[PDB]
DNA sequence: GCCTATCGATGTATATATCTGACACGTGCCTGGAGACTAGGGAGTAATCCCCTTGGCGGTTAAAACGCGGGGGACAGCGCGTACGTGCGTTTAAGCGGTGCTAGAGCTGTCTACGACCAATTGAGCGGCCTCGGCACCGGGATTCTGAT
DNA sequence: ATCAGAATCCCGGTGCCGAGGCCGCTCAATTGGTCGTAGACAGCTCTAGCACCGCTTAAACGCACGTACGCGCTGTCCCCCGCGTTTTAACCGCCAAGGGGATTACTCCCTAGTCTCCAGGCACGTGTCAGATATATACATCGATAGGC
């Protein structure tokens, strides 16, 4: 059998509303965070909580994002939220030039 | 390493935020405004690492950096 | 102790070096320290409250982030309070669009 | 090694006032004492701006009042003052 | 004779009214308001003669703020006209209520 | 005629060509017909915030006049700092 | 040369400047060093701002820099708009900007 | 009363960017406020950053790495320089 | 079905002319800055201890990645009809000049309680160390959603 | 409306380590005393904020008509979604350097604090020049008209 579109992908969202884990994986986000501190100063060390932080304060972030992303989406009367979505969201919230 | 942010989990932030169905497109936007937001956030935690004479960055500066931002964390040292 | 004298569970003396050593003002009163340590207890005990009541409603009989999350995003001042915080590891309040659910 | 100190205690007696038998996790416990000095230094630099502004340099429960109303939401600031109002009129009354 | 068309003279408007600093909220109903508003809060209050004008600046750059970006959620839903939706959406992504 | 007026309710004295005004100084071509009660509405919660906020720092000082110093506080203790009427 | 401006070679002045840090409560011992650095950094910032305004005064034909050229001034440059972005300049009105989905064919 | 303000020292700056061109009484009211807010800024940031690393004093160093937090890139950029000449030259006499 | 000549309809921008109101500049004064000097503790230095981040290895699992079908949604096109724009004449009230009053801002001077500092004392509070119960888990059944009949 | 059937709920056993006590100890809060600036309090001045009327005059209001934008419907398509399968590296467990954060004690220079002295800095009063404001020009924007092509 098969599960139309649409809801799993419900399941999944009352799934992921209802933990309070960190989505995104610990290991490429470390890398990410060090190749972008790198730019500034060279070999910089971190203490894991700060890595830890930093994760949790994107994912806060782009989750919040999201959130407004879907209510763009939802202006236009869509379900697909689009990158002018996101532009649109970041832009009116002043985080876009 | 930007695309070590993989597309099931910019999916999985999209579940968690709501959305039901995602363009092909929302990944590159998505992975472009989190590079945006860690180097704004760590430009500030290396200056507050800089001027304090160390060389581990601590989460103190990233929460002193976070809070700079607006963005307030509370949980990990504040 | 003052703690005791204004009938308080929050240290009236460490608010006011707090104050002191804040470089908040030249000079501090002394009735200061014990409207701030009056009214921190009262934010706290509120949070604590509504955090506990949360983890009631989930059997949980000790309060996690997640509660706490609960409680401030549930309450309408509480939220706007903590309108810019981010309660780590609290996650999102359950909410999905009318128009997503199916029909 | 250091010496660090924290709201860990008083949030603590708060907690059993409020529900007797209810614990709370490190993780929470840090979060609250993080709420706790974010609303102090709040608070208080509030009081700081307003002393400021009246040419003033004493920092008195007056400032400490009408901060607490500047700061926290509508209901939020009428039960807070009270409180505080009750613990400093209680505080100057006993010696 | 001679008639403009719908949204032709309107142009002209926004030319106009781009190009100029006055305050478009006429004084007098604008400073009863805000002493009607002020009397809820305390009673026997006076205000001074640059105190009004103070809140009819940040009054109406607020506004006009607030309509740019109404515009522009209404261009995201493929119209021209701005309609109620169009701000309460840009008021909610903002965070306001 | 000749025995009163109407005595209008003055929310409703920011008329709709002020209304108007100020969306095409935003960039508006276009205005729909609903979007004047919404906006009066707006406005007036604005205004209920910053007048309070001012009438505090008012009351605080003890003086019974709203100096323009106590708007522009309460302006920016709300990110909407005001540049050029005092301060 | 007797005003630390003079040596300072500045024209914002740096007794006022440690003036204003000592009785702002700051910090408890300031420095004999940060007000001259807080001066010339106030002096960069509003020569830039004036100068970015005055371009704009000449370009419309006045002698007088008005409200208007300070908002022009301040809104067209990235990084004051970034810095001064979310500030009001009263009497300055906004940008002229139409959209090209509004404008005729 | 006796009141203080920037508006000659502006008007100085002013002659020195644009010898020929004015500046009304208003501008002047507006440039005064932005003077006063970039100096509580950078104060205050100054003031925290002590705060932070145990201090108690406000150097010529804790307001370059407040600008260089606050400002953007480029001005914190020419502004971290301008004010490094100053100070040189300043304990140079 | 053009789109290209062309009208006379209004709008904008640019030209010179004469005022005023507000902008430069000067004058006198005084309050704040500059120049002495002091004592003292805050910051810089060197030196030591030890946590703590770094890199390495291996295993095992989950997760990520790639491929496929297909169906549900985005998008273009079309038609309909009500709402919004634009112009007219008429009416309302904002704007600016008066009028008059007086509450209330803002200053000085007084003086006395509150607070700033110091010293001696003691117990709250923090960490060391310990333990016991609760929660994450794991797997087994029932359960409730569902997915085409 | 109906079944089987994936996928969360529900339940009991297990069990690991973190939350909750109990103690030793120190350094921070408390008590007591003294001294000095600072702030509530009285008093007086006069600035400017309060209401109103009078009068002009441009904005606001009400109404009509016409056009175009919004909204619903339909149809095509492609691009996502959900499942299976194979691949990859994240997670964890452990051990081990050693670099760097945190302490310690010592020491010297920078900054507060005081006093004296005067020159930079604004209030006040002023003359005149940029700019408000014109109405004149001269020239564009824009249906509407109707001509071939």
């Amino acid at each position: 059998h098969r599960y139309r579109p649409g809801t799993v992908a419900l399941r999944e969202i009352r799934r992921y509303q209802k933990s309070t884990e960190l989505l995104i994986r610990k290991l490429p986000f470390q890398r990410l965070v060090r190749e972008i501190a790198q730019d500034f100063k060279t070999d910089l060390r971190f203490q894991s909580s700060a890595v830890m932080a930093l994760q949790e304060a994107s994912e806060a972030y782009l989750v919040a994002l999201f959130e407004d992303t879907n209510l763009c989406a939802i202006h236009a009367k869509r379900v697909t939220i689009m990158p002018k979505d996101i532009q649109l969201a970041r832009r009116i919230r002043g985080e876009r030039a | 390493n930007i695309q070590g942010i993989t597309k099931p989990a910019i999916r999985r932030l999209a579940r968690r935020g709501g959305v039901k169905r995602i363009s092909g497109l929302i990944y590159e936007e998505t992975r472009g405004v989190l590079k945006v937001f860690l180097e704004n956030v760590i430009r500030d935690a290396v200056t507050y690492t800089e001027h304090a004479k160390r060389k581990t960055v601590t989460a103190m500066d990233v929460v002193y950096a976070l809070k700079r931002q607006g963005r307030t964390l509370y949980g990990f040292g504040g | 102790t003052r703690s005791s004298r204004a009938g308080l569970q929050f240290p009236v003396g460490r608010v006011h070096r707090l104050l002191r050593k804040g470089n908040y003002a030249e000079r501090v009163g002394a009735g200061a320290p014990v409207y701030l340590a009056a009214v921190l207890e009262y934010l706290t005990a509120e949070i604590l409250e509504l955090a506990g009541n949360a983890a009631r409603d989930n059997k949980k009989t000790r309060i996690i982030p997640r509660h706490l999350q609960l409680a401030v995003r549930n309450d309408e001042e509480l939220n706007k309070l903590l309108g810019r915080v981010t309660i780590a590891q609290g996650g999102v309040l359950p909410n999905i669009q009318s128009v997503l659910l199916p029909k | 090694k250091t010496r660090k100190e924290s709201y860990a205690i008083y949030v603590y007696k708060v907690l059993k006032q409020v529900h007797p038998d209810t614990g709370i996790s490190s993780k929470a416990m840090s979060i609250m004492n993080s709420f706790v000095n974010d609303v102090f230094e709040r608070i208080a630099g509030e009081a700081s701006r307003l002393a400021h502004y009246n040419k003033r340099s004493t920092i008195t429960s007056r400032e400490i009042q009408t901060a607490v109303r500047l700061l926290l939401p509508g209901e939020l600031a009428k039960h807070a003052v009270s409180e505080g109002t009750k613990a400093v009129t209680k505080y100057t009354s006993a010696k």
